[PDB]
Formats: structure tokens, C-alpha cells, sequence
């Protein structure tokens, strides 16, 4: 009963909203407290935007087509709202990094471009305020877990190619509107494509016959991003690959 | 710059001499090009000669026809036709028969121009004709039992140049003496006649009928309907049709009296049963004469019924009170008491009332308002007559279930006749003239001399079973008439020969099954073979060939166990030849006893250079079946070999289980090859796929004709301005 | 290629048979190849194919049905009977699905139920074509 599931998604997202609304009418500024619920709120969230997308319809058009003409894409608004809400939240995102990691990472990865276009500059914002929060010392705080889900999600296949480029694009006009921090974020971003086409070879050739050496040359290069950014997690379990690899040949 | 067309090139023969050659000038008068060729061939007396064509037509050169003219034609040289008509004047009375014979048989033959016509009347010719068949009564009663024949067929000659004289019209018309006529009834009075020479006389019998009205009296003062009844008993279609055409004229020009008297001699004769049973029956070939005929006997029948139709019936008039009165006893005895036939009036207003008013008629003090408008004014009360005459049980069942329709949509009987009147004489073109061109005909119109009631009928019954079962509404009056006139046209191209058969038929008949079947045979057809539809499908084949190919290589990937040569000493049968997830290598060599399939691993032959493989040979021409030793094959195998060659000195030769198998790996080895197939499965599947496909796209066409010339190339504007924006 | 104006009476453009290769965009059109029309010109059209309804095509209105019947069938009054027209639109939508159905069923061998999807196919095709025309009763 797709049409049941369509119209249960369609109310959810009316719940979301109306959430959202009254979240606005009564939990603003004074409402500083009580703020970790928003955290399973936005898990809630982005667990009910991971579903009924684009390769899932992706089986023949008319499907596309028929959903267009009746509802349209509503993961789209359910992007735009969260950005939005992000735009409206505050200065106490510091609190959320260990925890939105995880869900906006699906949400990079998104098979369109129109929204990922707007949404982008959520990672501009979250690392000029990641920035606020660690001015004394470093900050790889977000970035370390970032590479990591990165790497848990090409490794579940949603990478692709051009994204990169187009997010590429996207933070060389993030750095030219940023300081001399920007050269750190740029440099930070061309480890982080790097690493993502590197996956991205890996994922292509996995499944087409194996030739076992640019895969291990990419591997090499994941050690390197490990090593240069100081994150061993990822680090010794691909290496453990690395080992059954070589076992294997 | 076209050519000058000045100089042209024409070839003037002669009756057994060899051809000269002339520049001839259509444009100048033909004086000039008389004198011009009189000049050429040194010729005197320019008068004496003429032109005329040598081809088909054999006729002379007109102001009006000269078109024909055209370069590269058998032109030969004859007198002119003065000449000719001064030499035909002196031996129509020589001495020699033979003479005669030529001369007449030329004339008639060549008695097809008018102006030369005019020219020879000019010498009196038809006043000399007309004393020598005078004259010529007695003369030739001595000899006629000698030369009958001759002497027969140069009366038809002279009788076919009289009637194509007639044609023209250049004989006046007063100019006609009773002398013509009597000779005819002369002719036709003779029992050893022949068949033409019968067929000759009605045929001027017809045309004197159709050029005045008094003559046509004094034929049928000697016209009995006993003696055009053996007529039909001949086989021939023709006489037939001379026949047909002939009552036809006898319909034509008559007062209706006569027209009813003679319908009644006609009826109490039976001729349409004996026109059934002898023209109906036979399977020869039908002129198209005949089915002008057909149409116009039909033509006749509705003309005799609307001259009684066409007035109207006064409802003032005491014996039309007295005939419906009767009508409505013998209709409604089922709620009206048998005592009101000798009653008063009050009661018989009272039931007229108290049954009109479950009739749909509004007016209840004059109930005969309605039967002042024809067609069909009383011929509603005589097929309601002939209803309680015959099918006085359906009769009653119609009374008593109009006036029990408790669904509120009772049909009007007379609104509804009146309509189904209107779409006949619609359909059928009642009141225009005989089509010179269209020859349609109905052989159920001589089932019965009373056919048109008799399809009425039928129609009308049919219209209320259809009616009952579908309980229809006032909202589709256009559908009731649209399917009405769809059924009668489907029932009229079936060509039915009699009424039980034909009604059966009706109800026999499929939901317009007859255009599905029609369509899809045309479309098997263009499949087999046609200009605008086959091309199609050859047209567009890019996919269904590559997918076979992809389905192939998939099952060649899949793979299946396979087995070996010579493997009775210790040697297992059981192997697998599995192609690479990437398609260009092949693993295949020794293995053991595999009932479930192939094993993913590594074979002992690995490796199969794709690029290397020259060819599959398929049959007799594979080396290991050519072993004369001791490891020869059987015959049962011959149908499954397959060998693939390569280094022109190792062959891989393998064993399949059937048919099919086989078919499949050879067409998935063509395929590495990327040839064409060779498996019957294939076609199977290749007519199919095509045939599927087409069957999708073809609904796009449904309910739409497809041309087959191509259409044209309409102009376009050479700029690209856009008035409405792209995209 | 000028004079081009809005219309909405021409969505149904229909083919012919394979169209000549003279315009670089059109191409042999097959016979479900309906146009969706965008533009009106006195002997030409230009709009989107089924196919691909990303690019324009040229087409003569001599190799144009005049269709001026819409998806909606009942504004223009083009049903022979109400709430009939919807159900063959819907049957071609279940037939380009039908399409995809094919293309995917050679993947995997499904002969038994490949040969009753041909049955019951064939069925649905004589049916279609048995009430293209609507002219029995409701029932």
C-alpha cells in the first residue's frame, strides 16, 4: 500500500512541522534550557528523511512522475526546514556536534543538487562557530567524525563524483567569503574530496573484477589522510583490511 | 528553357505497303495539313483523302479529340469518308451478299462519330433506310428461312447504329413512325428467336419507353406478365438485367393506380418468390447492372408505398374513428371490456384517454393530431394491422408491457417510429435520383414483395429487446440513434438472403468482432509484407537484437553443467564452463560428478582468449567427430555439435543435452562473435518481441487509419522567431 | 519554423509511421510516439515526444491526427460514454509500465510465469481493443 505510506509521510511531515512551529512559538531564547531533546528531535528527524527517495522510486519514471504531480518531493522541504530551523537555532551548537555528525551526513550525500545547494552552507556556518567555540586550540573536533560517518556512508554506497566537485566549488566560495581561517578549511576540504574519491574509486572497483593495486594505492592515501589528521579509529581497521587483503594475495 | 515542340515525328501507313514519313502541324487548320501532305507525296484530288487513327479506337481526326495525337502511334492511310459513304451508298443495293455483309458490319462497326453522322444523314441516308425496311418486309420472307442468321445479325448492325443515332439525337423525334414498332412486335412475336435477338427488342422496348409516354402505353397494351416470367427461367445474367430494367420502365412513367394495379398482378403471381428461387440462388458472377436494378426495384417498392403514404389521413374522417376503434379492440383486450365495441362514444373517449396516457401522447379530445405528418402517416396503422394479424401474441405481450413500464421512461411508439422512419428514408436516400455510379445492392428485398415491412419489423423488434435489456433513458436519444443506424449499416454489409437467417444472424453477431479480426489479420499481413507498416519495425532495431544478445551472454555466465568426449574409462561427465562477471574469459576444464551445477572457483582451463576464437564451426565440419579410431561418436549426437576453434590445432569440442541448449549456446557464441542467430528459439522469440512491441505502440494509431502514401512536406518559415518561449 | 502559439487542444499528437530523416531532430518516429505539443502552426508542430521529453521535434500537421481531445476527457466531451476515456489513459500508463515489465522480465527466466504474463497481456490487448469503442450497456 505505497499510496498508505505516502499519505502517512505526508502527515508526518505536517506533525514535523507543526512541531516546529511550536517550538518557535514557545522555546526561544529564554528557553535556553531543556534543549537536549531537540537532539533526538532532529534524529527523529533526518530517521524519517532517510526513506521513500529517489532510488527507491528510481524503478521506472511514471512512479517519479505520478509522485511529482500529486505531492512532489517532500524530502526537500524536510531539508529546508531543518535549514531553516538551523538559520533560527542559536549560538549553542557546540553541544550538537557529537551528536548531528551522524544524521546531516545523509543529507550531504543526497542524490539531488538543487537542495544540497542550499544546504550546504550549514557546514560554512558550523565550522565558522566551530571555530567560536575553539579558538583556544585546534579544531578537528567535527572534522575527525565527519571523514568517519563519510567513510561508513560510501561504505553503505551513496558516493558519487561530481558532488564532490559541486561541494568543491561550494567551499572555495565559502573560503573567498571567510578569512584567514579560510585557508585552513580549504586545505581541511581538499583532504576531505580527496578521501571521498578515493572511497569513490574503491567503491567503483569493488564490484567491477579486482585488480588489487589501485585499491591498495588508495589505501595508502587513506593512511596518509589518517595519519596527517591525527584519527587512528578507521585508521587500524582499514589497515586490518589492508592485512586480509594481503593474506588473501 | 523547355524545348520548341514544333517538329515532331509521325509515321503515315498504308493498308499493305511500307511507311513514309511527314512533319505534321495540329495547329493549322487540317486544309493546310492536307495540302502539305498532298504536296509531300506528290497526290492529286486533296479531297479524296483523310486522317483517321489507327490504333484501338479506329476513328478519324476531330477539332475536339486530336489530343490523342502522340508521337511514336500506327497511323494508316484510308479513303475519305465521303468516298466512303459514296461506296457504301452503291453497294448497299449491288449485287455480291458478301458485299453487303462487309459493308453493313463496317458501318455499324465504325458508326461512332457525329459529325460525320450529320454528313451521311445529309444524303438522306436515314430516309433511304427507312424505304428499304419498308420495302424490305416482303423481300426478305423468300429468304429468310435460308439466311436467317445473316440476315439477323444485319439487323442487330443497323438496330445498334439506330439506337447509337438516338443517342446522339440527330433522328428528330417525330421523325418516328408506328412502321419501327410494329416491326419490333414482329420480332418479338416469333418463337425461334434467338437469346441476343430478345434481348435487342427489350432493350429498344426500354428506350421507347423512356423517350415519351403515349408509346409506352401501346407496348404494354401488348405486355403480359406470363410471358417475361420464362425470361428469368434462362441462366443468363444479362437478359436478366434487360428484363429487370424493362419492368423498371414500366414502373416509370405510369399513373399510381396502374403502379398499385400491377404491384397486385405482381403479387398475386409471386414473382419474388420465382426471383429468389432462380437470380437470388445462383453463384455466377454479378453485374454491377444487376445491382443497379436491385437499387432501383427497391426505388419502386418505396415509391409505391409513399404515393399511398404520402397523403394524409384526415382525422375527421369517420372510417379512420371506425379502423382504429377496431385496431385498439383487437390491441388492448386486456383492459378494455369487450362490451364497449357496441357502446358509446364516452367510453371510447374514456380508453383512449386511459391508454394514451401510458402512450406519451398529451392531447386527449383529439387523439388523431398525431397522424397528419408523414412519412410514415398510415403506414404506422397498416404495420400495426399486420401486427395483430400475425403476431397478435407479441401483439398482446407489447400492450400489456407499455402500459406496465413502472420505471418511468415509457417509449412513445409514435415518436419513435416517426424517428426510425426519418433514419431509414435517411440512410436508404429516399427522394434523390438513381445514381449513375454507386451500384449497392440488397438481395433481401425479394425475400417478399412486402420486404420493407418485413425489415421493419425485424429493425423495430430488435430495437425492443435491445431497448428492454438496456431499460435506456431520455438523456441518450443521440446514442440510441447512433447505435440504431451502426447496427442496420453492419447489418446491410453482411449481404443476408433470408429474413429467419438474417435475424438469427443478428443476435448471432459479436460486439463489432469483425474489425478486430479484420485488423489484426491486416496487421499479420504487414508484418508478412507491406510498403508503409514493415519498414517500421525493421527500421528501429537497435534494442530488442542486443537485449536477445545480453540475455544470451547471462545465461552463458550462469552456465550449467556440461560434458565430455570419450568419458567411459574413469572419466566424469559432469563439468562447468562459466564466463567471467566481466565477459571476456572463460573457466572451464575437469571436474567430478556436480548434480547441483557449477562451482565458483578457478577451472583447470582458466583462460579463453575471446579475441582469438576464430570461428564455431556448427555440424559435420568439427574435428573430433572425425576420428577413425577408436573414440568415434554416435550418430544420436549429430545434432549436437559444437566445436570452438582456435590455434588451428586444439579444439574445444562439448556434448549438449537437446536441442535447445545447443541453439542457446551457439547463439550466445554467434553473439561473442556478434553475428546473427542461429536458433529456432530465437525466432520463436525474435517474431514475438517484435510483434510485442509493435502491439504496444500500435495504440497510439488505434482508432485512427494509417495512410500509406507518404505524407507531403508542407513549407515552413525559414526564420526561428519564437512567439511563445522555449522550454 | 515561426507563427508558434500556446494551445492545449493537440496533447494527443499522433504519429504516422517512421518519419523521414530530413530534420536532424526528428527521427523514425515509432507508433506510440505521441507529441506533447506545445506550440500551434498552420501546417507544422514542434513538442515533446514520449520518448524524450527533453527535445523538440518538427512535425507536419499533414503527419499530425488533429486530436484536440485533452487527458481529460469529459471537458471537451470526447468520451463516447462518461468515465470510460480515464480508464483506457490509465490502461496505456499500465501498458508503458508494461514496457519496463518486459524489459525487465529477459533478465531472469521466468517461463511459466513469463507464458501466463503473455496469456493474460493478450487477454488485456483484445479486450482493449474489443471496447475501444463504447456502445453496450452499463451493466
Amino acid at each position: 500500500w505505497m499510496v498508505m505510506n505516502m499519505t502517512q509521510n505526508r502527515v508526518f511531515l505536517r506533525a514535523i512541522n507543526q512541531f516546529a512551529e511550536v517550538l518557535t512559538r514557545f522555546f526561544m531564547d529564554q528557553a535556553s534550557f531543556e534543549l537536549q531533546l531537540w537532539n533526538n528531535y532532529f534524529h527523529l528527524a533526518v530517521a524519517f528523511l532517510t526513506h521513500e527517495s529517489l532510488q527507491l522510486e528510481t524503478f521506472s519514471q511514471a512512479k517519479r512522475n505520478k509522485i511529482v504531480k500529486k505531492y512532489g518531493d517532500m524530502r526537500k522541504e524536510i531539508g529546508f526546514r531543518i535549514r531553516d530551523m538551523w538559520y533560527n537555532l542559536g549560538p549553542h551548537k557546540i553541544k550538537f556536534i557529537p551528536s548531528m555528525v551522524g544524521p546531516i551526513l545523509e543529507v550531504t550525500l543526497t542524490p539531488e543538487v538543487e537542495l544540497r545547494k542550499a544546504t550546504i552552507p550549514i557546514f560554512f556556518d558550523m565550522m565558522q562557530c566551530e571555530f567560536n567555540f575553539s579558538g583556544n586550540g585546534n579544531f578537528h573536533m567535527f572534522e575527525n567524525e565527519l571523514i568517519t560517518k563519510l567513510d561508513q556512508e560510501v561504505e553503505g554506497g551513496r558516493g558519487d563524483e561530481q558532488y564532490k566537485v559541486l561541494l568543491e566549488k561550494l567551499l572555495l566560495e565559502h573560503c573567498r567569503k571567510h578569512k584567514y581561517l579560510s585557508s585552513s578549511g580549504e586545505v581541511f576540504a581538499l583532504l576531505v574530496s580527496s578521501l571521498l574519491e578515493n572511497l569513490l574509486d574503491y567503491r567503483t572497483i569493488i564490484m567491477q573484477d579486482e585488480s588489487k593495486e589501485n585499491r591498495m594505492s588508495c589505501t595508502v592515501n587513506v593512511l596518509n589522510f589518517y595519519k596527517e589528521k591525527k584519527r587512528e579509529d578507521i585508521y587500524i581497521r582499514y589497515l586490518y583490511k589492508l592485512r586480509d587483503l594481503h593474506r588473501d594475495c | 528553357m523547355p524545348p520548341p515542340a514544333d517538329i515532331v515525328k509521325v509515321a503515315i501507313e498504308w493498308p499493305g505497303a511500307y511507311p513514309k514519313l511527314m512533319e505534321i502541324d495540329q495547329k493549322k487548320p487540317l486544309s493546310a495539313i492536307i495540302k502539305e501532305v498532298c504536296d509531300g507525296w506528290s497526290l492529286a484530288n486533296h479531297e479524296y483523302f483523310a486522317l483517321q487513327h489507327a490504333d484501338s479506337s479506329n476513328f478519324y481526326i476531330t477539332e475536339k479529340n486530336r489530343n490523342e495525337i502522340k508521337n511514336g502511334t500506327i497511323l494508316r492511310l484510308t479513303t475519305s469518308p465521303a468516298q466512303n459513304a459514296q461506296q457504301l451508298h452503291e453497294r448497299i443495293q449491288s449485287s455480291s451478299m458478301d458485299a453487303k455483309l462487309e459493308a453493313l458490319k463496317d458501318l455499324a462497326s465504325l458508326s461512332r462519330d457525329v459529325t460525320f453522322a450529320q454528313e451521311f444523314i445529309n444524303l438522306d441516308g436515314i430516309s433511304l433506310l427507312t424505304q428499304m425496311v419498308e420495302s424490305g418486309t416482303e423481300r426478305y420472307q423468300k429468304l429468310q428461312k435460308i439466311m436467317k442468321p445473316c440476315f439477323g445479325d444485319m439487323l442487330s448492325f443497323t438496330l445498334t447504329a439506330f439506337v447509337e443515332l438516338m443517342d446522339h439525337g440527330i433522328v428528330s423525334w417525330d421523325t418516328f413512325s408506328v412502321a419501327f414498332i410494329k416491326k419490333i412486335a414482329s420480332f418479338v412475336n416469333k418463337s425461334a428467336i434467338d437469346i441476343s435477338i430478345l434481348q435487342r427488342s427489350l432493350a429498344i422496348l426500354e428506350s421507347m419507353v423512356l423517350n415519351s409516354h403515349d408509346l409506352y402505353q401501346k407496348v404494354a397494351q401488348e405486355i403480359t406478365i406470363g410471358q417475361l416470367i420464362p425470361h428469368l427461367q434462362g441462366s443468363d445474367q444479362e437478359i436478366q438485367t434487360y428484363t429487370i430494367a424493362v419492368i423498371n420502365a414500366l414502373f416509370l412513367k405510369a399513373p399510381d393506380e396502374r403502379r398499385q394495379e400491377m404491384a397486385n398482378i405482381l403479387a398475386q403471381k409471386q414473382l419474388r418468390s420465382i426471383i429468389l428461387t432462380h437470380v437470388i440462388r445462383a453463384q455466377r458472377a454479378i453485374n454491377n447492372e444487376m445491382a443497379h436494378q436491385l437499387y432501383v426495384l427497391q426505388v419502386l417498392t418505396f415509391n409505391l408505398l409513399e404515393d399511398r403514404m404520402m397523403t394524409k389521413m384526415d382525422p375527421q374522417d369517420q372510417a379512420q374513428r371506425d379502423i382504429i376503434f377496431e385496431l385498439r379492440r383487437i390491441a388492448f383486450d386486456a383492459e378494455s371490456e369487450p362490451n364497449n365495441s357496441s357502446g358509446s362514444m364516452e367510453k371510447r373517449k374514456s380508453m383512449y384517454t386511459r391508454d394514451y396516457k401510458k402512450l406519451g401522447f398529451i392531447n386527449h379530445v383529439n387523439p388523431a393530431m398525431d397522424f397528419t405528418q408523414t412519412p410514415p402517416g398510415m403506414l404506422a396503422l397498416d404495420n400495426m394491422l399486420y401486427f395483430a394479424k400475425h403476431h397478435q401474441d407479441a401483439y398482446i405481450r407489447i400492450v400489456l408491457e407499455n402500459s406496465s413500464r413502472e420505471d418511468k421512461h415509457e417509449c412513445p411508439f409514435g415518436r419513435s417510429s416517426i424517428e426510425l422512419t426519418k433514419m431509414l428514408c435517411e440512410i436508404l436516400k429516399v427522394g434523390e435520383l438513381p445514381s449513375e455510379t454507386c451500384n449497392d445492392f440488397h438481395p433481401m428485398f425479394f425475400t417478399h414483395d412486402r420486404s420493407f415491412e418485413e425489415f421493419f419489423c425485424i429493425c423495430i423488434q430488435l430495437l425492443n429487446k435491445t431497448w428492454k435489456e438496456m431499460r435506456a433513458t431520455s438523456e441518450d436519444f443521440n446514442k440510441v440513434m447512433q447505435v440504431v443506424k451502426e447496427q442496420v449499416m453492419r447489418a446491410l454489409t453482411t449481404k443476408p438472403s433470408s429474413l429467419d437467417q438474417f435475424k438469427s444472424k443478428l443476435q448471432n453477431l459479436s460486439y463489432t468482432e469483425i474489425l478486430k479480426i479484420r485488423q489484426s489479420e491486416r496487421m499479420n499481413q504487414e508484418d508478412f509484407q507491406s510498403r508503409p507498416i514493415l519498414e517500421l519495425k525493421e527500421k528501429i532495431q537497435p534494442e530488442i537484437l542486443e537485449l536477445i544478445k545480453q540475455q544470451r551472454l547471462n545465461r552463458l555466465v550462469e552456465g550449467t553443467c556440461f560434458r565430455k568426449l570419450n568419458a567411459r574409462r574413469r572419466q566424469d561427465k559432469f563439468w562447468y564452463c562459466r564466463l567471467s562477471p566481466n565477459h571476456k574469459v572463460l573457466h572451464y576444464g575437469d571436474l567430478e560428478e556436480s548434480p547441483q551445477g557449477e562451482v565458483p572457483h578457478d577451472s583447470l582451463q582458466d583462460k579463453l582468449p575471446v579475441a582469438d576464437i576464430k570461428a564455431v564451426v556448427t555440424g559435420k565440419d568439427c574435428p573430433h567427430m572425425k576420428e577413425k579410431g577408436a573414440l568415434k561418436q554416435n550418430k544420436e549426437v549429430l545434432e549436437l555439435a559444437f566445436s570452438i576453434l582456435y590455434d588451428s590445432n586444439c579444439q574445444l569440442n562439448f556434448i549438449a543435452p537437446d536441442k535447445h541448449e545447443y541453439c542457446i549456446w551457439t547463439d550466445g557464441l554467434n553473439a561473442l562473435l556478434g553475428k546473427d542467430m542461429m536458433s529456432d528459439l530465437t525466432r520463436n522469440d525474435l517474431d514475438t518481441l517484435l510483434s510485442m512491441e509493435i502491439k504496444l505502440r500500435l495504440l497510439d494509431l488505434e482508432n485512427i487509419q494509417i495512410p500509406d502514401a507518404p505524407p507531403p512536406i508542407p513549407k515552413e518559415p525559414s526564420n526561428y522567431d519564437f512567439v511563445y518561449d522555449c522550454n | 519554423m515561426a507563427r508558434w502559439i500556446p494551445t492545449k487542444r493537440q496533447k494527443y499528437g499522433v504519429a504516422i509511421y517512421n518519419y523521414n530523416a530530413s530534420q536532424d531532430v526528428e527521427l523514425s518516429l515509432q507508433i506510440g510516439d505521441t507529441v506533447h505539443i506545445l506550440e500551434m502552426y498552420e501546417g507544422w508542430y514542434r513538442g515533446y515526444t514520449l520518448q524524450n521529453k527533453s527535445k523538440k521535434g518538427i512535425f507536419p500537421e499533414t503527419y499530425i491526427h488533429l486530436k484536440e481531445a485533452t487527458v481529460e476527457d469529459l471537458g471537451q466531451h470526447e468520451t463516447v460514454i462518461p468515465g470510460e476515456l480515464p480508464l483506457v489513459q490509465e490502461l496505456t500508463s499500465t501498458l508503458r509500465e508494461w514496457a519496463v515489465i518486459w524489459r525487465k522480465l529477459y533478465v531472469n527466466n521466468k517461463l511459466t510465469l513469463f507464458r501466463q504474463l503473455q496469456q493474460m497481456t493478450y487477454s488485456l490487448i483484445e479486450w482493449r481493443s474489443q471496447i475501444l469503442s463504447g456502445t453496450l450497456p452499463k451493466d
